[PDB]
RNA sequence: UAAGUGAUCUAGAAAG
């Protein structure tokens, strides 16, 4: 369920390893984003090709 | 109700304190608070808020609430259900872990009172981290949870009973006393 | 609003608009006397952790007390005050190595 | 591809979500853990200081940047305060941007469109304590407790993230209802409104109380933290509730008594379902949005009371965190009741896991409906569920879940036996 | 250089805020130090000597009007806050004067320098910030006087030194001390 | 100190940062009046005597 | 040695 899985998704991030450390500046950056319009800008012909793949 | 009435454990506390109930009946209101705890599924974080809440205001509140656990460990303890109990100890865990003073009373006794025992134990590790809270409970006079002195092979039970729940300690103060 | 905290109107919100101040605040103000528990642990933790200058100090006092002296009783001329100011000086010197 | 590859783990026996054959493997990229949700992808990236630096000198590069203008247009959550949000330092900003840019460049623009004002990047480092992030609705604040300066009483509302290894309450994650589901809650509030000129006052109050059930089924931990909802809370109920009064051509406040709102229909009433009776936070909104903040100094909460306290929806349902680890616990438990049952040669009654029965996610009770074999079929469920909202008029408020995979994860009629109560009784009523 | 620091007298400060001959026996009036001390003194807004030993001697350290100069740069803007020094002394103990002798050099050289060793020495005298107090007046009538004892109370620091008796009046004069 | 809003009003200007339209308060003087209820005539009874 | 004082929106009639 889309808790579960935002929980899931912060135990992972606290549960990497060395992850919160800070002494030799190691850096986490946690990027997010849309993939913006990405139904809106599908070409048939190479989805087509796609899903003959699969 | 107005436990219920009420958003997160903090808001609960105030509308206790508001009702401003005297300190005779101080023990009753924690009891309810531990009953209704009870009653929910699963400890929430809620009624421990609120404990720490009432705990911070005053010092009688502290009192009833130690009574309350006295109550609770000797005599109440055993009539619970298997989840209730774990959920109570959990409770017990999270107030002592930081708001408490570790002042614990505990062959005989162990049925229900061990497993609340085991489940406090697990609550003060997750919250501490193990050697950490070790340390804490070596700090405070603590006879009951872990006996110093050998007295014929009884800390041997209590060593077994660490063992069930995954935990340390126990073996050094077994080769301590050969 | 009272002290920054009220709510802005009570017009829109829906609701009476009262303020009853929390018995927490209260709470959350005091456990530096009563976190004082954890700060006192912490502090336990952590809780065991020139001569020739005076030499110079002492001789320039020696000094501008023979110049006071000198003011005092007959050291119009300079000569005579510099010389035995000069001469303690040396003096001192000798006394400190 | 390797990358991908490592994340999936070989063919023959895959990884699960997040994890690895190995910590080596993991350690060696980049990035770290990755999850496309529905086409909103969330990548976290894990630099050394070296690694950062390089990757800042490129950006520069790329876009030079002498006046200073990287903190300025940089995506950070106004949701969270001053002090919590996403600090701007000149190597944390610099580096979000730069690895945003990266990730710009992997794809095509005509593929997809990854735009800036779409995207965040938080960044954690020894300047900046808190990871945040915005999940499926949520605003999650994930701050680890060795930077914590004080490490208070876990409030309601934050997670404290385990430890798997050692099972200690390593890290926090505090929540907060991101506001565009606060948006869309009280878009759905305005629709139940409007077009209800007619409706009988019951049907209008069934629709609030599940619209209100979605809300906190769906963000059950994460509401108590946010202002904002609690408020659009109230004041959508009391909009609600004038409806039932604009009907009756009034609204006069001492003609409805909370007896006919909140009275089941089983003693007349219209059987509403509370989240308004709160004593909202407040605090001082000098300092709310700047900074940092505490809870002091309670708002009104919602109406003139005859003393009369209404109990919350949100006291009957089980916060996520605690739902999660009973889940945990339980599913655990009947594992071992199936080993057991298999070294004794039975099959596992459903009158032994009663006591367990209504807990778990899925709820243990998912194992022993009659009806089990042909929903074992339909797989990729929820994601069909989810795209319903494309399909149809009027969707599923409760998309999220799903009764016949999951069990019904929560349950309200303790509430409703209370709130007669809360009430005086039914002789009162 | 290497500058000293040491407080002054309460009640020399008090005077202070309320020919050197002269000014030297003033200082022995007011504390009985040392004549030396007070011989080289030169003070502003707060004290500067020149007590080394080789001082007498050399010319280096005569003529220290410029050298002065930067001392009240830094009395202005101390070490703690940026915010001025008050109640201290300043006596140098020696001077790092190089042989090659340039004035642009050796004077804005010293502007920086002097500043900074006050500051030093500032540190190593174990440094307090000095708020200041407003002496107050209030003048409640009798029976308000626990009242305003309370805020007092309630304020950090506070001090009702005396409740002076307003004759023929109501009213309890009562002098304070409250931190600005 | 807390910065009360009852210290808001009384200097505005002060306390309050960008006020507008804000008129401008008055700050006075202690009124000893004392008014005999027992039907007596010029009488030092509420205050104390003078010293000498 | 010191908790618990106060902030309380509303408010109906016509026609459609
Ligand atoms: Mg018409």
């Amino acid at each position: 369920i889309p808790p579960l899985l935002v929980y899931k998704w912060t135990q992972g991030i606290n549960n990497l390893s060395e992850i919160w450390d800070v002494s030799r500046g190691q850096s986490a950056v946690l990027l997010e984003t849309t993939l913006g319009e990405m139904a809106e800008k599908i070409d048939f012909t190479l989805l087509n090709r796609l899903l003959r793949l699969i | 109700l107005v436990l219920k009435s009420s958003l997160s454990g903090d808001e609960a506390a105030h509308k206790l304190l508001k009702l401003k109930i005297a300190n005779n009946l101080k023990k009753s209101v924690v009891d309810i608070i531990i009953k209704s705890s009870l009653q929910e599924s699963t400890f929430s974080k809620f009624y421990s808020i609120l404990s720490e809440r009432m705990i911070t205001f005053h010092r009688s509140w502290q009192t009833a609430y130690n009574e309350t656990f006295e109550q609770n460990y000797t005599q109440d303890i055993e009539d619970y259900e298997t989840d209730q109990l774990r959920i109570l100890g959990k409770f017990w865990g999270h107030l002592i872990s930081y708001e408490f003073l570790p002042m614990d009373c505990l062959e005989e006794s162990c049925p229900q009172g061990r497993i609340f025992i085991k489940f406090l134990f697990q609550e003060l590790v997750n919250e501490l981290g193990l050697d950490e809270l070790q340390l804490r409970l070596n700090s405070s006079k603590l006879d009951g949870m872990f006996p110093l002195e050998g007295d014929a092979e009884h800390i041997r039970y209590s060593i077994n009973f660490f063992t069930a729940i995954g935990l340390g300690l126990l073996t050094e103060d077994m080769r301590s006393r050969l | 609003s009272y002290n920054g905290i009220g709510l802005k109107s009570a017009k829109g919100s829906s609701t009476s608009g009262h303020v009853q101040r929390s018995l927490a605040s209260n709470n959350r103000r005091r456990p530096q006397g009563s976190q004082q528990q954890r700060q006192q642990r912490q502090n336990a933790i952590k809780k065991a952790s020139i001569e020739t200058h005076m030499e110079k100090r002492e001789i320039e006092v020696q000094v501008s007390e023979l110049r006071d002296r000198l003011e005092e009783e007959e050291t119009l001329s300079e000569e005579q005050i510099d010389k035995k100011c000069e001469a303690l000086r040396a003096k001192l010197t000798n006394e400190w190595q | 591809q390797e990358r991908a590859t490592d994340l999936a783990g070989p063919a023959n026996n895959p990884n699960e979500f997040m994890q690895f054959k190995s910590k080596e493997v993991e350690k060696a990229h980049p990035i770290r853990l990755y999850t496309r949700y529905l086409d909103r992808i969330y990548m976290l990236f894990h630099f050394e200081e070296d690694e950062g630096e390089e990757l800042t000198d490129e950006y520069l590069a790329e876009n030079p940047d002498p006046n200073f203008e990287n903190s300025i247009g940089y995506n950070n959550r106004k949701c969270w305060p001053k002090d919590s949000r996403m600090r701007l330092i000149r190597q944390d900003v610099n580096l979000g941007r730069a690895v945003f840019w990266e990730i710009q460049s992997r794809v095509p623009t005509s593929l997809t469109s990854i735009k800036w004002e779409n995207a965040f990047v938080s960044v954690y480092s020894k300047n900046n304590p808190n990871l945040l992030f915005s999940m499926c609705g949520f605003e999650v604040r994930i701050l680890p407790r060795q930077r914590m300066e004080e490490v208070v009483s876990n409030d309601e509302g934050v997670w404290d993230l385990v430890d798997e290894r050692t099972k200690q309450r390593t890290a926090k994650a505090y929540l907060k209802v991101s506001e565009e589901e606060i948006k869309k809650f009280d878009s759905r509030i305005r629709g139940i409104l409007m077009a209800s000129g007619s409706t009988t006052f019951t049907k209008v109050a069934a629709k609030w109380n599940t619209s209100l059930i979605s809300l906190f089924t769906y963000f059950r931990e994460a509401i108590v933290a946010t202002e904002p909802l609690l408020d659009i809370l109230v004041k959508g109920e009391t909009r609600i509730q004038n409806r039932v009064k604009l009907g009756l051509n009034s609204k006069m406040p001492t003609r409805f008594p909370p007896a006919v709102f909140y009275t089941p229909k089983e003693l007349g009433g219209l059987g509403m379902i509370s989240a308004s009776h709160i004593l909202i936070p407040a605090s001082d909104l000098s300092w709310s949005k700047q900074t940092d903040t505490g809870i002091t100094h309670f708002r009104a909460g919602m109406t003139h009371e005859d003393e009369k306290l209404i109990p919350t929806i949100f006291r009957y349902i089980t916060t996520w965190e605690n739902e999660f680890l009973d889940s945990q616990r339980v599913w655990a438990e009947y594992a071992t009741k199936r080993q057991e049952a298999i070294q004794q040669n039975r099959r596992l009654a459903f009158e032994e896991l009663e006591g367990s029965w209504d807990r778990g996610i899925p709820r243990i009770s998912t194992l022993f409906q009659r009806d089990r074999h042909t929903l074992a079929y339909d797989r990729g469920h929820r994601i069909r569920r989810e795209f319903k909202q494309y399909s149809l008029e009027r969707n599923s408020p409760f998309w999220w879940t799903n009764s016949h995979h999951d069990g019904k994860l929560w349950n309200l009629n303790a509430y409703r036996t209370d709130v007669i109560q809360a009430l005086g009784g039914i002789e009162t009523i | 250089i290497s500058v000293a620091a040491e407080p002054m007298d309460s009640k020399m400060i008090q005077d202070l805020s309320r020919p050197r001959k002269l000014s030297k026996i003033l200082r022995t009036e007011y504390g009985w130090d040392s004549l030396a001390s007070r011989n080289v003194w030169s003070f502003y807004n707060l004290i500067n000597d020149t007590l080394p030993d080789e001082i007498s001697p050399e010319l280096l350290s005569k003529y220290k009007e410029q050298i002065i100069q930067g001392f009240y740069w830094a009395v202005k803007e101390g070490p703690l806050a940026e915010e001025p020094i008050y109640g201290v002394q300043y006596k140098l103990l020696s001077i790092s004067v190089p042989s090659d002798v340039n004035i642009d050099v050796m004077k804005s050289q010293i502007i920086p320098l002097m500043k900074k060793a006050c500051y030093v020495g500032l540190l190593t005298a174990i440094p307090i910030l000095l708020e200041p107090i407003y002496e107050v007046d209030i003048t409640v009538h009798a029976p308000l006087l626990p009242i305003v004892e309370e805020l007092m109370k309630k304020r950090r620091g506070s001090r009702i030194y005396k409740t002076i008796k307003v004759a023929g009046t109501p009213l309890l004069e009562v002098r304070g001390q409250v931190p600005v | 100190v807390p910065i009360r809003s009852e210290y808001k009003v009384a200097f505005p200007h002060l306390y309050n940062s960008r006020p507008r339209s804000v008129r401008i308060p008055w700050y006075n003087n202690p009124v000893s009046c004392i008014i005999q209820n027992d039907e007596e005539y010029d009488t030092p009874a509420l205050f104390f005597d003078p010293s000498l």
